């Protein structure tokens, strides 16, 4: 394997998940097919014009000859018979297509006159607009675009339709501009990889050195897989570097026979298929670099739940609340548990460079942090930890009250005021400090405080508008007042502000790189917490299922899972600051998980003692956070149905 | 017989002015000088209020339905505020006037 | 107008379908107010001793003698000034453009945009086509206060197609794939729409008729009516902020009640939305909340 | 005085181990007397060489051991569309050797 190949399927690897990529198809994909080939129509021309197909001697002036002279001598209807003869079998595609489409291009240009691609576009499931022709780019539906240049069979079988006398390449540049046109941009704009030619499209290669010759270094130098069996000539490889081509060989992974390279039409792109960056991930120093490249742009936050880290490492590994860590996916290098296998031992520790040891244990700070304590069989027993630094949290009222006034110089402090702002009724200032945060964080190189502000700005709109409905309804029969505390200028303001407003392009609304980086934070992208209460309630039909009959949870026990679910939740909603605490769903959660608890500890208290519960207390103790989360999120009726059961 | 489908008029013991009308899904009755408290609880939906009258306060609860004619009243009630807020209903509670201790009147 | 009516409906279905492309001009860094490039010019006219052709060629003479720093100086105290948006900005944030194209060197659009929570890239010089689409056809000061940053002379516009040729692509690319919005045009870039009667004549009758937005003070003539439809444009002065609001008041609201008033109608209406619903054998009601919204 | 248990199912036709899991629920229930335990046991590794009807037995420890010669499996079906494992068995009772209660101390 050569390095230079490993770092190309890497930069088509990241231009596939940013979606960003094109795939050429030349003519090869036919011969694998068992289409009829162009070389043999050919032959049929020679053999019907010079009444012998003799030895042919068949060249590339006798390519772009033959049927000119056809055209001339014999005109056009035999043309048309010659093509109705030889081009109207069908036959089935090949898994070549299939995983030609799996890398999911964002638009498809091709250059064989069938139809299987489209075919296959259909099998895949996706829908792309066909543009053929000058008259398709008007009638152009789909953003994902499935371009043509040799035409095809579609617009009958006439001579107009298709494209093969050198004279229509003559006037190509005026019977088929917007084509090239959407070429030009296709080729400018996203990476493209070559495949299905012998390196014989020579117009389209000197379309390719225009484009080299309009850019220089700053056109990408796209991709071609060499199918030729044979070893390639090294010198003409730099010159296509020269050319500025990236050419991987096929037979540099495998060779055999010449009619096999269907087979390594597969190979090399199966190698694309399962590519993996883990991989080729073989040293513990990349091993480090890696994951601090993947963690640490994570360092902003305060806190986050243990379940959405199975979101960062695609799901090879799951992360439960406790703090452990089981392989699912990982079929790679197991890298995480190398990872804690160096935080194992200190002499592995000292082998390393001591920037990466000190990013190590920065990364152990920040595991210890969010209580990640190793793999489920590394670890033994574990322990319930509970810390709040909220200031909120606490009811530090009038502490909030002097931070509110203090100096204010950090946007994240700017943050923490806001939020502070909103908990202390402020909510109107609150929005404008919200607005004066995003002002200044408009190129301020980290999006998150933008998120977090934008998601705060909008649950604070709505909180304002249904404060202020819920004030001109019924309040004025509870107070005997209408005792408005708002004027509507920054109501109209914010109702122009919000025109049009939704939620879930937010997530969309960050570059690229952003959601790159941080897919992890999706969770915050109108329903909140709807599937933390779909598992809450199955949690709860289990819970009440293993309470109506006898049972022993042996170990782990699902009380333990609801305890450390509410407070992971109520940890990372608390300490990133963030508005939607207040929201009346939360305590719906809150009432649900506590009164669950209780009932658990009332029938753990209750339950008679047969011979294993003999021969094998646990009693629940309520603390100071128990006591605010009573305060904070009950009703009088709800705690009395507690009293009662 | 009856239909189950009662409506509501809320009025107050001032001019006899119709607050508003609506409709109850649900009511809860609960429990020497014998002495035995008893709680009425009532909820309401989205009610029909009156913009006549948007041109403490002591109110009046009246709940009409047919048995085949049958209409409640309760004198004294307090509306009590309960202000929520949520993404994309008035409950009441009764009064005991301390002169005469009567709650439910029953026209048949 | 049904002509306007009838740009109102395919605009908001290009918006819902994303084939919707503002062009701005200049007048809109007008509706927030801006400095104005003929009272440079004018300055020039003043400086330089002591028509068309003359608005670039006494600023090619103003380099060839006066040199390159007193451009840069006079350049500097002309767009080094600080304005706030227009809410024309956030109407066409309402409408929700896939592209923005314009020739205004100030960048108080682009604080706008991010004023919302979309992402636009800028595209200014060459190497941003390497790295939402915000082109700036004629550039910007964002590299420095350089005379070669931005157009300024006649040579420009004759080295347009090597200067800038992926940006002239890209630029007729859009205006292929996407309906296209001409607002802000002063009718000063003849080039542009002799590139658009090129384009008609590869185009002929897949050309969409692009609407361009005249609002000339004066009603527009037969002849120059007869123009428009020469050059395919369908047609949409100190007021031009409520104009222009009164035509986007009526574009952005697109009332469906407008065309409700008779009792026939609405049946159509509704039996054209529970059309596809016949193919289905069972719905839900709860759905039915996703079809009226 | 510990609660965590290991639990090992093997089968008696060669005293060979079939699979070794961790505990994780138990559910029990002339005259006569019915009383019936089933239990529920977590994510397991099989025997690899196990590849190439019986009686089968269950050991837990946590010394404690509590033993019964007298289990079958009961695989239900599941059907999970987010997919992303449960061992369920219960025990048996014969007519002479009617035995299930080993316990070592």
């Amino acid at each position: 394997l050569d390095n230079n190949v490993v770092e190309c399927i890497k930069e088509i690897t990241e231009s596939s998940r940013n979606g960003k990529l094109v795939f050429f198809v030349g003519a090869g994909v036919s011969t694998l097919s068992d289409y009829p080939q162009w070389w043999r129509l050919v032959d049929k021309y020679h053999e019907e014009l010079y009444g012998s197909p003799k030895k042919g001697n068949y060249s590339s002036d006798e390519y772009l000859r033959i049927p000119q002279i056809f055209y001339n001598v014999k005109g056009e209807m035999a043309f048309d018979g010659i093509l109705k003869d030889f081009f109207q079998v069908d036959k089935p595609t090949n898994p070549i297509h299939d995983k030609i489409l799996a890398m999911n291009p964002a638009h498809v240009i091709t250059t064989a006159y069938d139809n299987l691609i489209d075919t296959a576009c259909w099998k895949r499931g996706k829908y792309f607009s066909v543009i053929s022709a000058e008259e398709d780019v008007a009638n152009a539906t789909s953003s994902r675009y499935l371009l043509k240049v040799a035409g095809d069979f579609r617009k009958g079988f006439k001579g107009e339709n298709v494209v093969l006398k050198e004279d229509d390449y003559l006037n190509y540049d005026q019977n088929y501009p917007l084509i090239s046109n959407l070429m030009k941009t296709i080729i400018a704009t996203h990476t493209i990889v070559f495949i299905g030619y012998g390196l014989g499209d020579y117009n389209i290669n000197m379309l390719l050195n225009w484009v080299r010759k309009l850019q220089k270094d700053s056109f990408h130098k796209p991709f071609f897989i060499r199918t030729d069996p044979s070893p390639i000539e090294n010198e003409t490889l730099i010159y296509y570097e020269n050319k500025g081509l990236r050419i991987i060989d096929a037979a540099s992974l495998i060779d055999s026979n010449e009619y096999d390279y269907l087979e390594r039409y597969s190979a090399v792109m199966d190698l694309l298929i399962e590519s993996q960056e883990n991989k080729f991930i073989t040293k513990d120093d990349e091993v480090i670099d890696y994951i601090y490249g993947k963690i640490s742009p994570l360092f902003a936050l305060q806190y986050i739940r243990k379940i959405d880290l199975k979101h960062v490492f695609e799901y090879d590994y799951h992360f439960e609340v406790n703090g452990t860590v089981v392989r699912h996916k990982n079929k790679g290098f197991g890298y995480m548990e190398r990872f804690f296998e160096l935080k194992e031992s200190c002499d592995e520790r000292s082998k390393l460079s001591k920037k990466q040891y000190e990013r190590f244990n920065a990364l152990f700070n920040f595991f210890e942090k969010n209580g990640v304590i190793c793999m489920a069989k590394d670890a033994g027993t574990l322990n319930t930890s509970i810390e709040i630094n909220s200031l909120a949290y606490h009811g530090k009222y009038d502490v909030m009250k002097k931070f509110i006034e203090e100096q204010s110089v950090s946007i994240e402090d700017d943050y923490k005021k806001a939020f502070f702002l909103a908990c202390l009724g402020r909510w109107e200032e609150s929005y404008d400090l919200y607005s004066n945060i995003i002002l200044n964080s408009i190129d301020e190189s980290n999006g998150c405080v933008y998120y977090l502000s934008q998601i705060n700005r909008y649950r604070i709109y709505q909180s304002i508008t249904q404060a202020v409905t819920q004030f001109n309804g019924l309040g004025l029969l509870t107070f005997g007042r209408h005792y408005k505390p708002f004027t509507d200028e920054f109501l109209a303001r914010i109702e122009r502000e919000m025109t049009n407003f939704n939620i879930d392009d937010l997530f969309n609304g960050m570059p690229f790189e952003f959601q790159k980086k941080y897919k992890i934070l999706e969770f915050l992208s109108n329903q909140f917490l709807y599937d933390d209460t779909v598992k809450l309630f199955e949690l709860t039909n289990k819970v009440r299922s293993e309470m109506s009959e006898g049972s022993y949870s042996f170990g782990m026990s699902s009380d333990i899972v609801v305890l450390l679910r509410l407070y992971d939740n109520l940890r990372f909603l608390y300490e990133n600051c963030l508005w939607s605490v207040s929201f009346h769903e939360f305590h719906q959660y809150i009432r649900n998980s506590m009164s669950l608890l209780i009932e658990k500890a009332e029938y753990e208290r209750t339950r008679d003692i047969d011979e294993l519960g003999f021969s094998f207390k646990s009693g629940f103790f309520m603390e100071y956070y128990d006591f605010v989360n009573i305060s904070r999120h009950f009703k009088i009726d709800d705690i009395k149905n507690l009293e009662r059961s | 017989v009856i239909q189950d489908t009662a409506d509501v008029y809320f009025k107050r013991k001032s001019d006899g002015k119709l607050v508003f009308t609506a409709e109850a899904q649900t009511a809860s009755f609960s429990q020497y000088i014998l002495k035995s408290e008893k709680e009425i609880n009532l909820t309401v939906k989205n009610a029909f209020f009156d913009l006549e009258w948007l041109a403490s306060e002591r109110y009046e609860v009246e709940y009409r339905t047919i048995a085949y004619d049958i209409y409640i009243q309760f004198p004294n009630v307090s509306p009590s505020g309960e202000f929520e807020m949520s993404l994309e209903e008035i409950k009441f509670e009764a009064l005991a006037d301390t002169d005469t201790d009567e709650m439910a009147v029953v026209i048949e």
